């Protein structure tokens, strides 16, 4: 029988490539695009990671669309924060091996505003030195960090799956053995962490939003993202997201 | 609605 963590672990999404020409020179326009259209391949690979997590089949269709839909930015921005903070401890997003976002693309016009929010992931997994088995946890509490104002139709069911997590959460802090006072303080610290995904996930957003719905800016979206986007703005309009939280 | 979600949900992996 092997371990919940190592379930997660082996499902991990292969790294995609963002099919950058580097011979042609930057701009932030066409470096938004290529992400927009990386970004609908690695969501696609994010429904295929999901339906692999242990419980989540179990959950009714409509709760599994609901899950994938609020979560999507906040699963994107904590991978891409994990992924950043292994590659090097500099301030690079490395959104794809053949895409990365360094400090003279972090110069382009309007580059950073986007880039910053994504910056604060990979320094606080940095900061708090967060180990792989921690992140793993952590990113499948991401997919269930908010439901339905109303809740979800398996809402007993995603509660006992979502508990289930918190539990492997805590098991991968202990495995890192410190005091029963230094294990409280690390569940704390990355609960935390967990908790402000919502504010960093806004602040996405609202730009994500503004840029989808103002087609004079000319940023194009893939089916997927395009699909994601058009649900979720409604949604929000209408107060209909329950956002869980660890503290207040 | 959101017939792609949808359909790489309910489809065969
Ligand atoms: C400057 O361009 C952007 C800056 C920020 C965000 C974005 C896009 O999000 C992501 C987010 C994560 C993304 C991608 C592509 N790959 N990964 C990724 C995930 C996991 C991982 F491990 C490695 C890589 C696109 C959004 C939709 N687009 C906008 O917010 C808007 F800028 F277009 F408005 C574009």
């Amino acid at each position: 029988t092997p371990t919940l963590v190592s379930l997660l672990e082996v499902i991990e999404p292969e790294v995609l490539y963002a099919g950058y020409d580097s011979s042609v020179p930057d701009s932030t326009w066409r470096i938004m695009t290529t992400l927009n259209m990386l970004g609908g391949r690695q969501m696609i690979a994010a429904v295929k990671w999901a339906k692999a997590i242990p419980g989540f089949r179990n959950l009714h269709l409509d709760d599994q669309m609901t899950l994938l839909q609020y979560s999507w930015m906040s699963l994107m921005a904590f991978a891409l924060g994990w992924r950043s903070y292994r590659q090097s401890s500099a301030n690079l997003l490395c959104f794809a091996p053949d895409l990365i976002i360094n400090e003279q693309r972090m110069t382009l016009p309007d580059m950073y505003d986007q880039c910053k929010h994504m910056l604060y992931v990979s320094s606080e997994l940095h900061r708090l030195q967060v180990s792989y088995e921690e992140y793993l946890c952590m990113k499948t509490l991401l997919l269930l960090s908010s439901v339905p104002k109303d809740g979800l139709k398996s809402q007993a069911l995603f509660d006992e799956i979502r508990m289930t997590y918190i539990k492997e959460l805590g098991k991968a802090i202990v495995k890192r053995e410190g005091n029963s006072s230094q294990n409280s303080q690390r569940f704390y610290q990355l609960t935390k962490l967990l908790d402000s995904m919502h504010e960093v996930v806004e602040n996405l957003l609202n730009y994500c939003f503004q840029t989808f719905l103002d087609k004079t800016m000319s940023i194009e979206f893939p089916e997927m993202l395009a699909e994601i986007i058009t649900n979720q703005i409604p949604k929000y309009s209408n107060g209909n997201i329950k956002k869980l939280l660890f503290h207040q | 609605e959101n017939a792609l979600l949808r359909y790489l949900l309910d489809k065969d992996d």
